[PDB]
RNA sequence: CUUAUGACCUGGGCUACACACGUGCUACAAUGGACAGAACAAAGGGCAGCGAAACCGCGAGGUUAAGCCAAUCCCACAAAUCUGUUCUCAGUUCGGAUCGCAGUCUGCAACUCGACUGCGUGAAGCUGGAAUCGCUAGUAAUCGCGGAUCAGCAUGCCGCG
C-alpha cells in the first residue's frame, strides 16, 4: 500500500506479458503468491502454489488491486 | 426529516445531526460551519432556512440510502469474488489478522 | 379533484386514442381503494388494534371498520371472535384525494425508495402495494407513535388486463 | 358519513419546501413538505437535477 | 547417513478455532466527557545515528535540511494537575469492539502475516456468582516518560519521576 507503484517479480511478469501478446491459452505456473494482480491479466489462468499444492485460479475483470495469495487458502477447516 | 431520519429535538445541532447514519462528530461539525448557522444551536427553536439550506449539502454528500447499499454491494462482491477476506466475512471469522484462539467474541 | 380534472381532459382521451376503442366509456376507471390494517394481535394486547384504529382515521377521511376473524386458528393462538386487523374503503372525492397524498407526499417521504414493483398485478388488471411505515403524510403526530406496522395498498379498476392497468397507473405517477 | 363518528374533512393546501403548490384535502388544515414529486429525484423524470451519484471500477495506481 | 535424521532453494506453518484456564489492558461514566488556556519531573538514548527550526500535508507523515560522537545539539510539546465554557444522568458528547473506504511508514515484499492516520459505522458492557489476589506510607492506587530487543512491530519487560 505505497504510491511507488503495486510490487510483483519481474520474472513472472516477462512471461505472462510474452503469453497474452501471442497466445493467450495456457496456464501458467507460479511458486510466488506475492504478487499485486495488475489489470491487463483478465481472463487467464494461474497455478499459484499454497505451500503444497499447485491450485489453478481463473482471473475476472473485477480482481484488481488484490495479490494472487488471496485464493489459495494455505490452511484448512472443518 | 433532513434526510428521511428524524432529530432528537432538544439537543445542540452538532450532537443530533451525528444519529444520521453517514456523517460522525468530526465531519458533521465542518458541514455545520459551511452551513454558517451557528453550530451552537438546539435544534428545537433554530429556524426554517438555517434548516433547509443544510439539505442540499447532505445531498451532495451521502447517506444511508446510498452508504448502506454501497456497502452491501462491495462486501456481497467480496464474498462472491472468492478472496479469503471474503470467505472469513462468509465465516464469521475475523478479517483483520486477529487471532482466533482466544478471542474475537465480538463475532460469531 | 384536480386528477379527476386531468383524467377527464387527458388521460382517458390519449388511453381511448392508444387502445382505439369504439365506445369511449370502454376507458378503465379506478374503482376503489381500500387500506387494509392487519395487527398480528393473538390475545397479546388489545390496544395495538385500539391505536391503529384511530391512526388510521387520521391517515384517511373517516373511520376504519374493525374486521372480523373468520374462523379459529391455533397456529397463532387466535380464537374466533376476537378483533384482528382494520379496513377502510375509500371512493369518491374521497379516493382522488388519498391518491393526491400518496403521489404528491407519500413515496418521496419513504426512507429509501426505488422504483415501484414493476409486476405486483393480479393477472387482471388490479394492484396491490406493501409499505413499511406509517410515515404517509408528515402532519400525522409522528411522536405518538409506537408501532412501526406499514399499510397495505389496493387499487382496484375496470381493467381486464394487466396491460391496460400497467399503462393508465403511469400517467396516474406510479414509478416503475 | 354517519356525522360525529368521522373526523373533519377539509381543504388544506401543500407547501413544499422547494415551493410547489397542490389544491389538497386533509383532516388537518396545513402540511409543509420537505420533497415533493416534482424534486425527489426518482420521480425527476430519472435524476433530473437531484444526483450526487456514479459508481466506477477503477484500477489506478499511475501517479 | 553421506543414493540422509546432513546440506541448498522457494512457498507455507509456528498467528488455525466449536470451547476451557491463566496473566494483563480497556471500559461500564457527571470525583466524569468534550473544547480552550496555564503550568510543574526524573532517568536514559543518539553516527550506516539522533535528526532542529522552517515549509507542505487535516493527519499519519513528506521536503530542503541547523546542530550534536553530546552537562552545549537532538530525541523531547511530559501527563495526571489547576482555571474557565459546555454536556445534564441516558447504553448516553460513556464505551469504543468489529467491520467498509481512502491513505502513511518500513521493508524485495504488509495476502496467510506488521504498525500507524483521516473517514464512516458503531458492539457488548449501566461494577460483575461460587470464590479469589496484591498491598504497612512516597507504599498502595493512579499519571505519564525513557531504554533494550530493532528495517517495521510492545497492552509485555526493565527502569524513571
Amino acid at each position: 500500500s505505497l504510491k511507488k507503484g503495486p510490487f510483483v517479480d519481474g520474472h513472472l511478469m516477462t512471461k505472462i506479458e510474452k503469453l497474452n501478446e501471442t497466445d493467450k491459452k495456457q496456464v501458467v505456473k507460479t511458486w510466488s503468491r506475492r504478487s499485486t494482480i495488475f489489470p491487463q491479466f483478465i481472463g487467464h489462468t494461474i497455478a499459484v502454489y499454497d505451500g503444497r499444492k499447485h491450485v489453478p485460479v481463473f482471473i475476472s475483470e473485477d480482481m484488481v488491486g488484490h495479490k494472487l495469495g488471496e485464493f489459495a487458502p494455505t490452511r484448512t477447516y472443518k | 426529516r433532513i434526510a428521511g431520519v428524524d432529530i432528537p429535538r432538544d439537543k445542540r445541532v452538532v450532537i443530533s445531526l451525528t444519529y444520521i447514519f453517514g456523517i460522525g462528530r468530526t465531519t458533521a461539525q465542518q458541514v455545520l460551519k459551511e452551513a454558517g448557522v451557528s453550530e451552537d444551536t438546539r435544534v428545537r427553536d433554530l429556524t426554517e432556512e438555517e434548516l433547509g439550506k443544510i439539505r442540499d449539502i447532505i445531498d451532495k454528500l451521502k447517506v444511508e440510502g446510498d452508504l448502506r447499499r454501497e456497502v452491501s454491494l462491495n462486501i456481497k462482491r467480496l464474498i462472491e469474488i472468492g478472496s479469503y477476506r471474503g470467505i472469513r466475512h462468509r465465516r464469521g471469522l475475523p478479517v483483520r489478522g486477529q487471532n482466533s484462539k482466544n478471542n474475537a467474541r465480538t463475532r460469531k | 379533484n384536480r386528477l379527476k380534472e386531468k383524467y377527464n381532459k387527458e388521460i382517458a382521451p390519449a388511453l381511448m386514442t392508444k387502445f382505439n376503442y369504439d365506445s369511449v366509456m370502454q376507458v378503465p376507471k379506478i374503482e376503489k381503494i381500500v387500506i387494509n390494517m392487519g395487527v398480528g394481535d393473538a390475545v397479546q394486547n388489545a390496544k395495538a388494534i385500539d391505536s391503529a384504529v384511530e391512526e388510521l382515521t387520521f391517515i384517511a377521511g373517516q373511520k376504519p371498520v374493525v374486521t372480523r376473524a373468520k374462523k379459529s386458528i391455533a397456529g397463532f393462538r387466535l380464537r374466533e371472535g376476537m378483533p384482528i386487523g382494520a379496513k377502510v374503503t375509500l371512493r369518491g372525492e374521497r379516493m382522488y384525494d388519498f391518491l393526491d397524498k400518496l403521489i404528491s407526499v407519500s413515496l418521496p417521504r419513504v426512507r429509501d425508495f426505488r422504483g415501484v414493483s414493476k409486476k405486483s398485478f393480479d393477472g387482471r388488471g388490479n394492484y396491490t402495494l406493501g409499505i413499511k411505515e406509517q410515515l404517509i403524510f408528515p402532519e400525522i403526530d409522528y411522536d405518538k407513535v409506537t408501532k412501526v406496522r406499514g399499510m397495505d395498498i389496493v387499487i382496484v379498476t375496470t381493467a381486464n388486463t394487466d396491460e391496460e392497468a400497467r399503462e393508465l397507473l403511469t400517467q396516474v405517477g406510479m414509478p416503475f | 358519513m354517519k356525522a360525529g363518528i368521522h373526523p373533519n374533512f377539509k381543504k388544506a393546501t401543500v407547501k413544499c419546501a422547494c415551493g410547489n403548490e397542490f389544491e389538497t384535502g386533509s383532516v388537518k388544515e396545513e402540511v409543509r413538505v420537505e420533497i415533493c414529486s416534482e424534486c425527489h429525484p426518482f420521480y425527476t423524470g430519472r435524476q433530473k437535477f437531484a444526483s450526487a451519484d456514479g459508481r466506477v471500477d477503477r484500477f489506478n495506481k499511475k501517479y
